[PDB]
RNA sequence: AGGAGUGGAGCCUGCGGCUUAAUUUGACUCAACACGGGAAACCUCACCCGGCCCGGACACGGACAGGAUUGACAGAUUGAUAGCUCUUUCUCGAUUCCGUGGGUGGUGGUGCAUGGCCGUUCUUAGUUGGUGGAGCGAUUUGUCUGGUUAAUUCCGAUAACGAACGAGACUCUGGCAUGCUAACUAGUUACGCGACCGGUCGGCGUAACUUCUUAGAGGGACAAGUGGCGUUCAGCCACCCGAGAUUGAGCAAUAACAGGUCUGUGAUGCCCUUAGAUGUCCGGGGCUGCACGCGCGCUACACUGACUGGCUCAGCGUGUGCCUACCCUACGCCGGCAGGCGCGGGUAACCCGUUGAACCCCAUUCGUGAUGGGGAUCGGGGAUUGCAAUUAUUCCCCAUGAACGAGGAAUUCCCAGUAAGUGCGGGUCAUAAGCUUGCGUUGAUUAAGUCCCUGCCCUUUGUACACACCGCCCGU
């Protein structure tokens, strides 16, 4: 089933596929545990161990990713995670624990739901970069 | 222009054959856009007009370096004239009007 | 020619003096 | 033979481009004052406003006939496939190069600057525009350039209004001590409906509309029908 | 408070004077000095030149009708295969040749003669009527003590009231479309294609829904909500929700300059230019010089690291074509280095492309050095666009470790996806970047303040200035 709603940083996104599985999170073919920088992979296990790893009980979620850096792919994985799993715990079961969850997760930080819309922005002419200029010439 | 006279009314048929057309502003162009392959230099077509516009029958209205060719009757007899032939031959675009 | 535009515009140049007497002329007298 | 969408569109310009000054350095004396071009399956119509239509047109058509006999042999069009048309400029206050041609050979023909552009001024403001800026820079007299403006009606000078609701045309002046160069920019009114001014209003101002009554009766009734 | 730090180190178009005639230009206060979209065999040429040709044509008078060109195996040599004062005389017929004239030449000198043109005070917040009040009047008030603001933005005081241009507003947008028109140049899931008693493929499984990229309409964010300040107002500061509680830029006033451009222009003003034509047909040198001063910038001085290579993530774009070969560019053979032929892929989200990319993801000698930070300093060779790489200019292989131990005084630039590090793209372009213009990628403690010593001249004030202090002026 397609509960997908979004889940980004910067340019780049991840579309969290979830279904009744068998409990092992997948990232375009390979697990969580096996990211390219090989340092983020407690940031993608934060969320799942915060809320609990008893929660998923026969669910499968293949998130696939797609845009530039692999960092700005994280913090957007895990957000597409933590929106398949909001929308796997609205679909059907309570709220009383999934308001418990959300508070735990949204003290813990921010950037678990809620995308950051920050973006890179133009540079100007007559400089190096958007804000830093030319030296003055005396 | 140590060329021969015989092109020279050659040049006055093909112009004759319409009523204005334009010429590219250069002399190193070894032939013409309109008369390609015939033998016509561009820089003794621009001698041509240079001729007219020193008579003062024909003018121009140059633009994107490109000259702009004019004709008045007095120039439009002159040149029937020299071709020795009949005023007959008006420009074939009123036979296609 | 309006003397009016003369006057404004000469007023303060060599012909201010004529181009007064032309904007008196025009102003009153018809 | 197809070329891409950017390079054709290129060309299109070049080509509006090239029409454009050759008909404004040939038809100046004439008042042309636009050039549009539309196309149907295999034809292009070129359709020429201009001030002076009679002195566009010339006797029997001719001068068109000579006119597409210059443009067929410039920019590609085959012979006798082609045809040139023209519309009188409704009004004279909505082009600003329309006066312009008018002020150039208005001191062509030997005239005071002031004169000309004072008899511009109050024939604009005769034609309900709302602003009309004529800057002449030059040497108008002697052999030092003083700019001039010849300034009449309030006029929007900065946002982005200024893409429609105001008409720009510079020219140039050649007379016998030198050049004389001159801006004129023409606002149009708000004439939505009616193709004077532009159609939108002016994005920064608010109006509000008259109220409507009211009856009150103080005792309530029914009105069956 | 602080941040690449250019300044400190050898390599740049050009600067300012700098070996044999041409290394020459325009721009001396930023706002000229990587600027004129500027790395030049040729047209990169504004420059002694060796001169190949009149692209001097034509009113009026000609020895007036025999002036010349297309003469190339030649001895004819200063363009020889253009008879070059060449003994002999080869070539489309009055058409190049004779005079004050007129221009195909005006990138020749003055932007201190001018014109659109932008720099520029100005990207600040300034500017001006009407009616009313004051003054004989020029003028003044409005346009202000003050609070507030990014703002002459508002509040407030108020002989002013009401307005206008500018600011604001506008528009594209950055940022939530889970709602909606809807793709076969877009894309994940109903059955086997090569594997495991149910899980996993960008050769992909029959089946296919707009969630996942583009581009449409409407919506949404307003200091709207609460709290603390405030002349209790305009507003300021904190807080919960929310995608978003200052996303960035182009438009930018009245009026003006003697700021640069006549070397941008078929827009132009007496002088050299009257054909003895500062390139013009052909084209063989020139801004391509060496002693040094803080002109934008370049790789570094190292162990937060260059370094065997493992794994793998980009976004604007640019792309086969008018005197436009040359543009990207999927394989076989060869060739380390560039490249030969073919079946094809591309007018384009169809083709490279899934820009597999590129920075980083740290398993290799490395240890404080002249070797591996530091190709910055040698001679040879394959060769693709280039008749013409002479300063191997530009495509690489070997050897060359000079200097630099993060560099005085004066001192650029920087508040959020910013500085900064990092590569790809567009401009120039034989295929070309140490420069510039865009793009991504990675990505802070920098303080939410004051006017110092920097400018901007707003108010009060003085003036003998008004050509306005580069003024005026006194005396020997």
């Amino acid at each position: 089933q397609s509960v997908q709603v979004f889940g980004r940083k910067k340019t780049a996104t991840a579309v969290a596929h979830c279904k009744r599985g068998n409990g092992l999170i997948k990232v375009n073919g390979r697990p969580l545990e096996m990211i390219e920088p090989r340092t983020l992979q407690y940031k993608l296990l934060e969320p799942v161990l915060l809320l609990g790893k008893e929660r998923f009980a026969g669910v499968d979620i293949r998130v696939r990713v797609k845009g530039g850096g692999h960092v700005a792919q994280i913090y957007a994985i895990r957000q597409s995670i933590s929106k398949a799993l909001v929308a796997y715990y609205q679909k059907y079961v309570d709220e009383a624990s999934k308001k418990e969850i959300k508070d735990i997760l949204i003290q813990y930080d921010r950037t678990l739901l809620v995308a950051d819309p920050r973006r890179c922005e133009s540079k100007k002419f007559g400089g190096p970069g958007a804000r830093a200029r030319y030296q003055k010439s005396y | 222009m140590l060329m021969p006279k015989k092109n020279r009314i050659a040049i006055y048929e093909l112009l004759f054959k319409e009523g204005v057309m334009v010429a590219k502003k250069d002399v190193h162009m070894p032939k013409h856009p309109e008369l390609a392959d015939k033998n016509v230099p561009n820089l003794h077509v621009m001698k041509a007009m240079q001729s007219l516009k020193s008579r003062g029958y024909v003018k121009e209205q140059f633009a994107w370096r490109h000259f702009y060719w004019y004709l008045t009757n007095e120039g439009i007899q002159y040149l029937r004239d020299y071709l020795h032939l009949p005023p007959e031959i008006v420009p074939a675009t009123l036979r296609r009007s | 020619t309006d003397p009016i535009d003369d006057f404004q515009v000469n007023w303060n140049t060599k012909h201010g003096s004529g181009v007064t007497r032309e904007l008196m002329r025009e102003l009153n007298g018809g | 033979v197809q070329i891409s969408k950017k390079r054709k569109f290129v060309a299109d310009g070049i080509f509006k481009a090239e029409l454009n000054e050759f008909l404004t350095r040939e038809l100046a004396e004439d008042g042309y004052s636009g050039v549009e071009v539309r196309v149907t399956p295999t034809r292009t119509e070129i359709i020429i406003l201009a001030t002076r239509t009679q002195n566009v047109l010339g006797e029997k058509g001719r001068r068109i006939r000579e006119l597409t006999a210059v443009v067929q042999k410039r920019f590609g069009f085959p012979e006798g496939s082609v045809e040139l048309y023209a519309e009188k400029v409704a009004t004279r206050g909505l082009c600003a190069i329309a006066q312009a041609e008018s002020l150039r050979y208005k001191l062509l023909g030997g005239l005071a600057v002031r004169r000309a552009c004072y008899g511009v001024l109050r024939f604009i403001m005769e034609s309900g525009a709302k602003g009309c800026e004529v800057v002449v820079s030059g040497k108008l007299r002697g052999q030092r350039a003083k700019s001039m403006k010849f300034v009449d009606g309030l006029m929007i000078h900065s946002g982005d209004p200024v893409n429609y609701y105001v008409d720009t045309a510079v020219r140039h002046v050649l007379l016998r001590q030198g050049v004389l160069g001159i801006k004129v920019k023409i606002m149009l009114p708000w004439d939505p409906t009616g193709k004077i001014g532009p159609k939108k209003p002016l994005p920064d101002h608010v109006s509000i509309v008259e109220p409507k009554d009211e009856i009150l009766p103080t005792t309530p009734i029914s009105e069956q029908k």
